[PDB]
């Protein structure tokens, strides 16, 4: 409700300024006890740097806040409750930004491991993330009402990179933690990230985005690659190894809960530009996509394996869907269901870059690819189908419908009718074949009457069952 | 019998931004003057003569829209009782024209100057042409609203209002005490030339929709201050009132001597002189009995608006903070001002809000005074005619004078601070204007029905150039006008001013819009949903829900359709050009909906909701009244009994109810020179028309309206008199005065039942039954009531050919509300004979099935034309005025009913 401003103003300030710098002070110690408690206190430090009208990280430009004490009070006051006379010797223990921002980024570039810096990740970083917002906002490149833009010097000095390389850094950082088989940390550091995704630049998708789901994507691979092995040999030495497949699919389950709510902000903002002008990368990120929710759909593990880290992490997921809805501030079904995961959440969200990909006129090949599918053909042999079958291709003569597709189809910038090869036309029908497929599978499972529960015997009969 | 069908010009009416009228306490001046020059005319740039009229309208009730209309169309002005005006030849008032004498009598012409000349207090309109008199005067009008302006024409003319100073140079010379119309431009406001009551506009991309316009009320410019007769003033506030009168006249010095004013033995405007200044006491008594006065009032409003004030320390008055001016400063007076110092006291946002009340009120005290003297409104300055740019209410007043008042009056209330006084802020008390009415606030456009979809996904984007309420959605093809949209069922919108989904009630909904954003309506007919999206971000409800609505029945099917409301504009693109549409391409292309007009070589034709009442017969299955056709006893007539069917219960519709008998009687062209059974030849060679109305006993007769009305009547008036009545007397004199004919048009011809009720103290209701009676002679033109069979003291007279309805209007307060009688008396012959010529000479009384009850509608749907007239407004320059310019021409084909006299 953005009270901070009126608020917490002198003494507020003050205690509010105590807290922080112990909470702080707090990450030299270590302990079980601090372990436990560092969660909560990461969470209350956020929120205080969210509510806070100073700007604590960056003291050199106070003079410039009108929300402070030092210059709300006289220096006469501020004597008679002991202050240090400056706002540096308030709590010199906190760092400033931008050597938080470099040791970061050390961090990140060198390797660290939660072990190694768990302090940053449960407590420091949450703070950045409702900081940095918050300052851009206040700050230079907000969008400035002339008046108040022009005459007082903004006191924060926060802009787009801050967030930017904060966000890359945290990526960098579960990237570097992918694999290990305990990473609590993980949920929290994506619901503390989000906001600041915001403000992404596009060059952060090639940059970090890429690599991320190319390995994840790998992993998975090898996961479903070993769940066929497994069934391919069936024995009790089979359901050994089911257990060691199972972690696999958990542990990816984890990393992917870790990283897509950070992505689906990222493509919401960015789909409008990878729509207008094509993009290579998006268009990889897309097939990157499609593989997984394809591997989701084949393993029953991995579907499971999502739900129960779901269920067990009381992960909600309406969050991660809804915070555009939030920050707009206007039973086990709903609970969790497909629809919420995360996984064809965002194919969904993607998938338009991949009909983009298409052209309107394969659509027709399309169809036949996607009941292919459901002959259960490989990919090569929908390939070399479509190949053969290039001829049906569609004609715009005959319908007007096509006319005014191949229109904006045209219209596209970098899209030209040389572009097109028969290579390029079959590879991406048969992406997209694959992927409607299996989305109309996951939308309609005909789950009905499968598996009734409904035990309608003993409920009309309990006595007898007992 | 058959309909009528002709070609006809589309007629269009401009005004300036001019708006006069009379009211008790007004600030306006009566007496106002304007000319217009014509520079080109064609005659006959089509087949039908070209249309120039000049002259007066009325802001509530003028509402020429395109098109269709009353008569023949061309509607314009003079074809209502709102609007009076003069084509060269004619007077025109009623749709009627009546000719008028004047030098060189001419049809409009090139170079022809008309001066237009209104008197508010006559009230009285007259017209001279190329400064000659014209030997004509509209008179006895109605005076309800404010009178601007107006020129009505068709294509192939050029015309420049010429206004007075600036904005136009007079060729004639205005008649003595009419100002100029130029003079009542309002401060906040610019002169400009707009049309009247539009529902669409030409911008950059396409044609933008508008809803109904926010318009002044001549009681606006009353001012209203907070009554304070009972003044009674607590002691400590009796003396403490001429010091605060002391304090701001030297506030006032401040001001001057900072302005660079003098010390001025004498009061002078130019000079720079204020006797005023010179100290505290000395200021003159005029002055001090001026402002004391308003002290007072400040007091007395700060205790009236329920604040108290008393002396909470008398520390503060003891000592207080010196003010110092600067010590090198100098001033005439030589000595130096000090008020309250009090950067150390703070004013809460309450009582900001408290002190621009009060400077309210305070101006309008100012206004009332002044008024009462004498003085008028005038955006120039003229003291000898005592006319000021400030003699308007607060809320007109310029942001200049705001502040001013505001500040003089915040530091007032800082001042009062200063001595301490309790400030107590009343409780915030809210309050409903109802500037207009229910209709006449939301308009609905919608695709026509041919292009109802039952299948597929279908994509359109709204615009909203405003932030204000405006719903969009998708509607059935019987969506009522009235509505508005989503409170039923045949609509699925979206208001995003709230952030609502409205359907059969509101939900939150998506976020508010803001300037400039597009809203994207998409419609899934296969999947059974509605979509909507916001600057290609698709909107979600207060949940993981990314549709508004689900579970949809296709049924008869589904149309685009928006709402707009008053000070709103929206633009509608319905996909005709892929290409102009923004977000099509980031939501909806790839997921499959079409635009909704793809490939259509047309734009879609719209229906908007027109508030303009008409009357339609009372549906069958209404369900708060019923119509029972009564047959034709010995003892008894033929009948048309009304009944309320929710009276005495709870959601029953009380309101006044406009009843009309379908038929008219229409009076002839030519009006002749000058035991209880009917004798043949009378009733025969009779020309005598009779019926009755019965008024049950429980209903009462003072909430009953009986009488006729003419086809032009479209006034829905719930708090309905007889001086709403509208009214006009035309008056033709020769060139010297010498009145040879004055004639009286009116719509509505009525007799109050309060009229023949008898006066009694006490038991208002009767076990009788009202009978009044109604006659008319076809060939005199003359119309007579009856109470219940004695001779009612009213009359009236009306022209040849004049067309009639039986008509009666009532306020229900009883189940058996009225009943039409269409029965005889003896020698006077039934309606039935006039109404259908094969009964002209049957004296047996009969209602045909024709014959039915209708009852007045405020709105309906009405066809948007396809093309609309270019005109071309512009200022040619200080002397030459404003320039009007329609050169290309356009006709409509119009279908006429001959008994409604509507197309």
């Amino acid at each position: 409700h953005q009270f901070g401003d009126d608020v917490i103003l002198d003494d507020v300030q003050v205690s509010c300024y105590r807290t922080l710098c112990s909470i702080y002070s707090l990450g030299t110690t270590k302990n079980t006890y601090v372990e436990k408690l560092r969660p909560a206190l990461g969470e209350c430090l956020a929120r205080l740097a969210a509510a806070m009208p100073v700007a604590f990280l960056e003291p050199q430009l106070n003079e410039y806040n009108a929300c402070s004490v030092y210059t709300t009070k006289s220096p006469r006051e501020r004597a008679i409750l002991g202050l240090p006379n400056s706002v540096e010797e308030m709590c010199p223990d906190i760092p400033v930004l931008d050597r938080l921002m470099a040791d970061i980024g050390g961090l990140a570039e060198s390797g660290a491991r939660y072990t190694e810096m768990p302090h940053v990740i449960e407590i420091t970083l949450p703070m950045l993330c409702s900081y940095l917002p918050r300052w851009w906002e206040r700050g230079p490149e907000a969008p400035p009402p002339a008046l108040p833009a022009g005459a007082p010097p903004p006191c924060t000095a926060v802009t787009s990179d801050h967030l930017n390389s904060l966000l890359g850094n945290i990526l960098r950082i579960i990237v570097n933690n992918l694999g290990i088989d305990e990473a609590t940390w993980m949920k929290r550091l994506a619901v503390f990230a989000q906001p600041i995704v915001s403000r992404a630049r596009p060059e952060l998708l090639h940059s970090h985005f890429i690599p991320t789901i190319g390995r994840l994507r790998k992993r998975a691979g090898k996961v479903v690659a070993e769940e066929e092995q497994l069934r391919l040999e069936a024995k009790a030495e089979a359901e050994e190894g089911e257990l060691l497949v199972r972690d696999e699919f958990s542990v990816l389950c984890r990393d992917l809960y870790a990283l897509y709510p950070l992505l689906i902000r990222y493509v919401d903002n960015n789909r409008a530009h990878w729509l207008t002008e094509p993009n290579a990368n998006a268009e990889e990120l897309f097939r990157m996509v499609g593989e997984i929710f394809i591997y989701w759909s084949k393993s029953h593990n991995f579907k499971r394996e999502e739900q129960n880290f779901v269920v067990q992490n009381e992960i909600n997921n309406m969050s991660f869907l809804t915070a555009d809805s939030k920050s707009k501030m206007a039973r086990r079904g709903d609970r969790y269901s497909v629809q919420t995961s995360l996984i064809v959440a965002t194919l969904k969200k993607m998938l338009p870059i991949g009909l983009n990909m298409c052209a309107p006129t394969d659509q027709d090949l399309i169809m036949l690819a996607k009941t292919r599918y459901a002959l259960k053909d490989t990919d090569e042999e929908v390939r070399e189908f479509l190949q053969n079958n290039l001829h049906l291709q569609g004609k715009v003569e005959g319908s007007p419908s096509l006319r005014w597709q191949m229109a904006l189809y045209r219209g596209l910038p970098g899209r030209e009718e040389d572009a097109d090869d028969p290579e390029k036309i079959v590879r991406r029908v048969q992406e997209v074949s694959a992927v409607l497929y299996h989305l109309e599978q996951t939308e309609h499972p005909y789950k009905s009457k499968k598996a009734v529960w409904h035990k309608l015997l003993s409920k009309q009969r309990r006595r007898a069952v007992v | 019998l058959l309909l009528q069908t002709n070609l006809i010009n589309y007629v269009t009416s401009i005004r300036p931004n001019i708006f006069v009228g009379r009211a008790e306490g007004s600030t306006q001046y009566g007496k106002w003057y304007f000319e217009v020059m014509v520079d080109e005319v064609v005659p006959f740039l089509t087949a039908q003569a070209t249309h120039l009229r000049v002259g007066w309208a009325l802001t509530e009730g003028y509402s020429p829209y395109p098109g269709g209309g009353e008569g023949w169309g061309g509607n314009g002005v003079g074809d209502d009782l709102y609007s009076y005006g003069f084509d060269g030849l004619h007077l025109w008032t009623g749709h009627v024209a009546r000719p008028v004498t004047s030098p060189g009598q001419h049809l409009l012409a090139p170079e022809d100057v008309v001066s237009c000349c209104l008197d508010l207090s006559v009230p009285s309109i007259s017209f001279r042409i190329n400064g000659c008199p014209v030997q004509g005067v509209f008179e006895a009008f109605n005076l309800d609203g404010l009178f601007f302006p107006v020129v009505s024409f068709s294509a192939g003319v050029k015309v420049r209002f010429l206004l007075g100073g600036r904005h136009g140079e007079f060729k004639f010379l205005p008649p003595p005490g009419y100002a100029p119309c130029h003079e009542a431009v309002l401060p906040r406001e610019r002169l400009r030339l707009e049309p009247i009551k539009e529902y669409r506009r030409e911008g950059p991309r396409g044609p933008h929709l508008v809803g109904p316009s926010r318009c002044l009320s001549h009681t606006d410019f009353v001012p209203c201050p907070v009554d304070t007769v009972q003044i009674v003033l607590p002691p400590h506030l009796e003396r403490i009132r001429e010091k605060l009168a002391e304090n701001i006249h030297e506030l006032w010095a401040l001001t001057r001597i900072e302005q660079g004013w003098t010390y001025g033995p004498v009061r002078d405007d130019n000079k720079r002189l204020h006797p005023c200044l010179v100290n505290f006491h000395s200021l003159p008594e005029p002055e001090r009995n001026y402002n004391l006065q308003m002290s007072g009032e400040t007091l007395k409003t700060l205790l009236a608006l329920g604040c108290h004030v008393g002396m909470a320390d008398e520390k503060a008055e003891d000592n207080l903070k010196k003010t110092k001016l600067p010590k090198t400063y100098m001033m005439s007076n030589g000595y130096k001002p000090a008020p309250l110092d009090l950067s150390h006291v703070r004013l809460t946002p309450a009582q900001t809000t408290l002190v621009d009340r009060l400077a309210e009120n305070g101006h309008n005290v100012w206004a009332r005074d002044r008024v009462a003297q004498g003085w008028s409104y005038s955006a120039v300055q003229d003291i000898p005619a005592r006319r000021n740019p400030r003699l308007v209410p607060y809320r007109l007043l310029d942001e200049a004078t705001k502040r001013s008042n505001r500040d003089s009056l915040c530091q007032a209330v800082r001042t009062l601070l200063g001595y301490g006084y309790n400030i107590e802020p009343p409780d915030q008390e809210p309050s409903q204007v109802e500037n207009q009415s229910r209709w006449d606030r939301v308009r609905i456009f919608r695709a026509e029905k041919s292009y109802t979809v039952q299948s597929g996904r279908w994509y359109f984007e709204f615009e909203a150039v405003t932030t204000g309420e405006m719903r969009v959605g998708w509607a059935r093809p019987e969506l009522r006008p009235d509505v508005e949209l989503g409170a039923d069922e045949l609509a699925y919108v979206f208001n995003g001013h709230r952030g609502q989904r409205w359907h059969l009630g509101s939900e939150p909904f998506g976020r508010p819009w803001q300037s400039g954003d597009v809203v994207g309506c998409m419609i899934d007919l296969t999947e059974n949903t509605i979509i909507f999206t916001l600057n290609g971000e698709v909107l979600m409800s207060d949940s993981g829900s990314e549709t508004a609505f689900r579970e949809i029945e296709i049924g008869d099917g589904f149309l685009p359709v928006c709402s707009l409301g008053p000070g709103q504009v929206g633009h509608l693109n319905l996909g005709q050009d892929v290409s102009s549409l923004r977000f099509f391409a980031i939501c909806g292309l790839q997921e499959g909906f079409e635009p909704f007009a793809i490939n259509m070589q047309r734009p879609v034709t719209t229906w908007f909701s027109k508030s303009l009442p008409q009357f339609e017969p009372v549906p069958p299955e209404h369900p708060h009244y019923e119509v029972a056709r009564m047959d034709g006893t010995v003892d008894t007539p033929p009948c048309l009994r009304l009944a309320h069917r929710t009276w005495g219960s709870q959601n029953s519709l009380v309101e006044m109810l406009f009843l009309r008998l379908s038929l008219p009687v229409q009076f002839h062209q030519h009006f002749r020179c000058t035991d209880n059974r009917d004798d043949p030849e009378i009733i025969l060679n009779t020309t005598t028309y009779y019926y009755s109305v019965r008024v049950f006993a429980g209903q009462e007769p003072s909430c009953v309206w009986v009488g006729w009305v003419t086809p032009d009547y479209h006034q829905h008036d719930m708090n309905f008199d007889l001086s709403k009545v509208r009214a006009v007397t035309v008056t033709m004199g020769d060139e010297q005065g010498n009145v040879h004919s004055s004639l009286k048009c009116s719509n509505c011809y009525m007799v109050w039942g309060g009229d023949f009720v008898s006066p009694g103290q006490q038991g208002r209701i009767s076990h009788t039954d009202l009978v009044i009676g109604c006659l008319v002679d076809l060939a005199t033109g003359l119309m007579t009531f009856t109470a219940n069979g004695k001779e009612s003291n009213t009359f009236f007279q009306v022209e040849p050919n004049t067309k009639l309805f039986p008509a009666v209007f009532v306020l229900p307060t009883h189940q058996n509300v009225i009943q039409f009688e269409l029965g005889k008396q003896k020698n006077i012959m039934p309606l039935s004979a006039a109404m259908f010529l094969s009964e002209r000479k049957n004296p047996a009384p009969q209602c045909p099935p024709r014959l039915e009850v209708q009852m007045l509608m405020p709105v309906s749907w009405s066809r948007m034309p396809n093309h609309f007239l270019q005109v071309e407004t512009r200022r040619a320059g200080e002397r030459l005025g404003w320039a009007v310019q329609c050169q290309d021409p356009l006709t409509m084909m119009a279908l006429h009913i001959p008994e409604e006299n509507r197309c």
